[PDB]
């Protein structure tokens, strides 16, 4: 009489590195490396915005393209390919740095600058560059400042904006710099032309310069709570009527992909969702959220098994 | 392996085991069977578990953008965002090589000595009513019946009750 | 466990053994006493010791700061630095889990192998004197008295002493 | 007779987690992450500068609150917060890279730059701003440069200040940015003001701003600037007019640790890592206090605690 | 060592063998020889080539400058890098001395293991026909000429034929 | 009485020690180096096409220093710059200076493609300067022009020159703005007229306005600001101006990639690498290296380690 002891196996076995074998065969193992993507945004679970046709620097000045995304608030933010942040021709010192402050935000609200001009200041001055309900217009959160007689110098004019808030404030205001002598002058006179932004953190003077439509160069800061700034002008500044708070916090995406609120997803990329329960992925070393980290390696194979020797 | 049995003085793994890792196999008079022994293979099969749920796991840190996808970066700070990406890349791809490899090999010798223990018990067990054959089998010197091979897989074969018939066999 | 003594044919541990790790107690006619293992204990003790002189312990690489506490940065420079220290942290956090994991795993292991080890040593001095109940014991089939339990201990006895004896007793 | 092997075991067993068990019971255990630290900067056995009261970048012009930290040499230098810069209106352009220099540094040391004036300037300019032994004074490493007489031009002026020296120097200087235009012409006269300050690596133009937006108690501004002068390189102020000149320029001395932290001195303890709360002088590898600290020290894990077994598995009964 | 062979019951190595690394001694009437085993040795070496082929290795990512050898970077750019460099070098030499330290640990355990598998392999062969000394030896209680010793090396060894000679003698 | 088979191990007389997870001298049969501690002093260039650079410097190469001659245009597929190397003969400052290098450091060869700008009776564009000298005589920049006036005194006419991209690779372009020392000289060069200088394409728009006394004086010369740009495949470049651009006379394409190697050690062709540093070059199989943390290429890992042994064989328990 006999009692045999044994152990089980399989037919078709499951090749996986060891410390020691390259070809090692087990009866089972599962995979490390995700390789699959969601061609789309996952966004179940989440107070999303997508913005469109809408950059996240004009949401802040108030371009037409972004009329719908002025205010509101979100715990994640979708940027797409080749959104407007100007219509008039400009540029913001610091775009990137405003642009990823935007995209970290969980929302923004609007609060009124309150600023008012002498009866020589023109400040409802428009554009056919920034067309809105099919007639000239401007940037909604901004003010072209501009003699109401043409030729006239432009008053030295001083406005100050405080926080009464107890989060910080994001102001914005542009510079115009004019095309040629002319326009200048029809503009805002023959004078000197000196604008001078000043707060406690923040301190900066700003000349315009001349030299086929001219351009607005953007500049913005931060005013904590309880702090004042002040902007002191003859001619050039283009005014805010409204300064931004960016509320909260929450995730910025940028991708061209489509959203989709039936999957929930942690991690995102440009062509979409990641949401696997594996440790790596192969997909992207570009990531943002809770996300499996990235890897040069294509499979990675777990042994959730003995040795396979069959006969 | 490490242990010696899988893949050693067991000279292969049997397809027709299907409800269990590990069992026995005997023969008697009235013939033969097969049955699949339930504690080493739930110990193995709750390591490799324990083995996934610390494994199958992302980290909870929340990351975000440094690279704008649709604008130009400065040529400076992009040399260094790429290097240092690169850098933890080549980190966590070493990482998770050794991670797998080290698993690997653990996982397998792991199931190797649930095998010997097994084993071992059973060679306690049986004492001097049975010998090895280096094959994994328990040549028995005695009758051994349908409800003898039970008690030897139940862990409740008394080997007192046979000793006196067995050592006679033994020596002869 | 990978070696089957600890949590294994011991079925648990002693906590009257306050001078020792690992052990013996015995049983004759005088009556009964017990003692710890010098050697084994320290094996064991030494490896962990090892583990510890490599483990706590930090790099004496000076680093200085790159991140303000009291004033503000640039914030795309700041964005980098805070994705670069958070991953570093992923790094190190993982690090550390899968040494302590990995060395928790190994310690428990080596302990289970020094109990193994003595019990080994201990058969084979018996030879064919005595024979294994499965529990760590051995039951020796001649009388043993104090001075005979001390020579297991000390790895004096010898077989040829007590083996006709044995052999008689065993075969009855 | 029976000879029986077994191990250990306690009453009190600790849980650890290992390869395959979140909750494995071993007989003993030791931390590997550091949960605690002395509210305190351990400063033993190193020459140190505690700052207190004196921002980096007032060591450099000569604020009033840093008069004891004009000179000196060091190891390890702490900052505190709400330190003082400035006595009188104003701010530096490029703030922050000017206050890491200084903490990256193992000491300063004064050059005179030499610089004489014309008879009909005053260079002993002072204000009630910056108060000294009860007494108006002025940055002390700097000078407020104005007219003899109230109301008269200010003469067209030059300045170099030659680097001697075989390493770089540090030289600041300040623009005067009045607040009425009856200061303007009291202090500068009635022309127009050009301020230049030009080298071999250096060149900039700078022309005060009357009527400055930023103000406090009916005060104007004077806003500082810096750069570096090079062996052997001249650097030249051509001013008449708002120029706030430099009496001495200065020279970091090799390197040292810069500390950012509110706790105390104690020179009991020593201790290679700091962070903002104090010191951390644990043995352990790791550590999850800050993940924000300097020196020597253990890596920041996001972990509270995280037991290494020093013992075998705990079986009772 | 953890399974008890090497610097363990086997009391030390032999100088002498330098045809491989592990093998067999005997003493019988005609003499005493010394002989490798094939078998087990390449076990040994063919693992420790699989740790070389996969250690010693290097990564086909190519990296660029970032700091410029012969001119001045910028001041917090190069704080930054840093402050990045010798994390990441405190990482890679963290991982370097891990990897070689566990890598080390396996190499002699595995050895060890080799060992023990081979006098197992042995044990089950000779079955009743021998006892174990302590010492790694086996003590064959019938005459076993030079071709006896050759077939328990070749692992064609019969007990069977030898049973009934090695059993009287060991009884008395 | 009884015969006897005995099991065992090899040993060695002198076994290595190595470090184990549990034992800093742990002693075993053999063992083998993971960090490689040796240097070959010298860049080893085998199999390599290589340039070595010498004195002049990668941005000099674009905008034609008299260092840079030999080098102003060819194929590799490694750049070895220098100490001390030299990129500007008469005194300037490039935008993004370090960009520029690594991009000229990162390519593979440079080719030189005429822009093939002319200019009117009243411009003066083939003027020296004695900070330029060439060939034992006074000259300028190979791939720049300074334009001037051709009457001393007299305004600079309103000039346009426009530059398209005849190939299917992109073109990097370069230029100076020179902003003078005093109203003296500018009166001299560009006339009396308030100067601008316009350049414009789809990829690049940018506006330079020179002013007097902008930037500092080496030697009692103004400092030229260099900039850059790239030109896309098929599009345009116009600069427009009126005195104070210091235009090109041709322009530069990278070809390619290639490999930077800054590095001050003698250069060999009988030694081949795929590693290399400022010391000289990591030829090894080996995992881990500590000669430097800043290498180039497919580099071993950088350790702060002098030493680590991998054990090749069981505990050495001698006789
Ligand atoms: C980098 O990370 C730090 C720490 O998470 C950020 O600073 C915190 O920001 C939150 C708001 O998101 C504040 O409520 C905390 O008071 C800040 N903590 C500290 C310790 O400063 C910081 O904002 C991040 N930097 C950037 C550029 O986004
Ligand atoms: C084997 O692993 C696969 C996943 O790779 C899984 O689907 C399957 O259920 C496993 N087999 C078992 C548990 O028998
Ligand atoms: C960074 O890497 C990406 C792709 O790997 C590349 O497109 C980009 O040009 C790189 N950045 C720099 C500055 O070379
Ligand atoms: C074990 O625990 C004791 C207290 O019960 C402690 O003093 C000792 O340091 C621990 N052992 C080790 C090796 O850490
Ligand atoms: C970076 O480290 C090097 C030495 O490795 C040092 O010379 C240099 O000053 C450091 N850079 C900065 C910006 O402090
Ligand atoms: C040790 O092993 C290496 C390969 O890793 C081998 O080349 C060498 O010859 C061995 N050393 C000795 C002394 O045999
Ligand atoms: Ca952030």
């Amino acid at each position: 009489d006999k009692i045999c002891l044994g152990h089980h196996a399989v037919a078709n076995g499951t090749i996986v590195k060891t410390l020691t074998n390259e070809q090692e065969e087990v009866t089972n193992a599962t995979e490390t490396v995700e390789s699959t993507s969601l061609n789309r945004l996952c966004m179940k679970g989440r107070n999303h915005k997508d913005l469109g046709n809408c950059h996240p620097i004009g949401m802040l000045i108030g371009t037409p393209a972004c009329d719908l995304h002025l205010t509101g608030t979100w715990d994640t933010l979708i940027e797409r390919k080749n959104a407007i942040a100007y219509c008039y021709p400009g540029a913001t010192v610091n775009e990137e740095a405003l642009r990823q402050k935007i995209m970290e935000s969980g929302g923004i609200s609007k609060i009124n600058t309150g600023f008012t001009y002498g009866s020589s200041i023109n400040s409802a001055g428009t554009t056919k560059a920034c067309m809105r309900n099919g007639g000239n217009s401007f940037y909604a959160e901004l003010k072209w400042l501009v003699s109401k007689n043409k030729g006239q110098n432009f008053p030295q004019t001083t406005n100050t904006y405080r926080n009464a808030d107890t989060a910080e404030h994001l102001i914005m205001w542009g510079i115009h710099h004019p095309s040629s002598t002319q326009e200048k002058n029809d503009l805002y006179g023959t004078q000197s032309l000196s604008i001078s932004v000043g707060s406690s953190t923040y301190k900066n003077n700003f000349v315009p310069v001349v030299g086929g439509l001219s351009r607005i160069d953007f500049h913005w800061t931060l005013v904590q709570p309880g702090d004042k700034i002040t902007f002191s002008h003859n001619g050039g500044l283009i005014a805010p009527s409204r300064v931004s708070k960016l509320i909260g916090r929450g995730l910025g995406i940028q991708s061209e992909a489509p959203i989709d609120n039936s999957c929930e997803s942690k991690c995102f990329w440009r062509g979409g969702s990641i949401n696997t329960r594996l440790p790596f992925q192969n997909l992207s070393p570009r990531t943002v959220g809770q996300c499996p980290k990235y890897v040069n390696k294509k499979s990675l194979m777990l042994a959730t098994g003995m040795r396979n020797v069959p006969e | 392996g490490l242990f010696g049995a899988i893949a050693g003085f067991i000279e292969n793994g049997w397809e027709g085991m299907v409800d269990g890792w590990y069992g026995f196999r005997h023969q008697n008079a009235q013939g033969t069977g097969q049955a699949a022994d339930y504690k080493s293979t739930q110990a193995a099969i709750d390591q490799i578990t324990g083995k996934l749920n610390r494994i199958i796991k992302k980290t909870n840190t929340e990351f975000e953008s440094i690279e704008s996808e649709f604008s130009e970066i400065d040529h400076q700070i992009g040399n260094v965002i790429n290097w240092t990406k690169d850098s933890i890349t080549d980190i966590w791809t070493y990482q998770a090589e050794l991670l797998v490899a080290m698993e690997n090999q653990h996982t397998i010798d792991m199931a190797d000595s649930e095998m010997l223990n097994l084993y071992e018990r059973v060679r306690k067990q049986l004492r001097q009513n049975a010998e090895e054959d280096g094959k994994g089998c328990f040549e028995i010197y005695h009758a051994c019946d349908d409800s003898c091979m039970e008690s030897i897989r139940n862990n409740t074969y008394d080997h007192s009750q046979y000793r006196e018939e067995a050592l006679l066999n033994r020596l002869n």
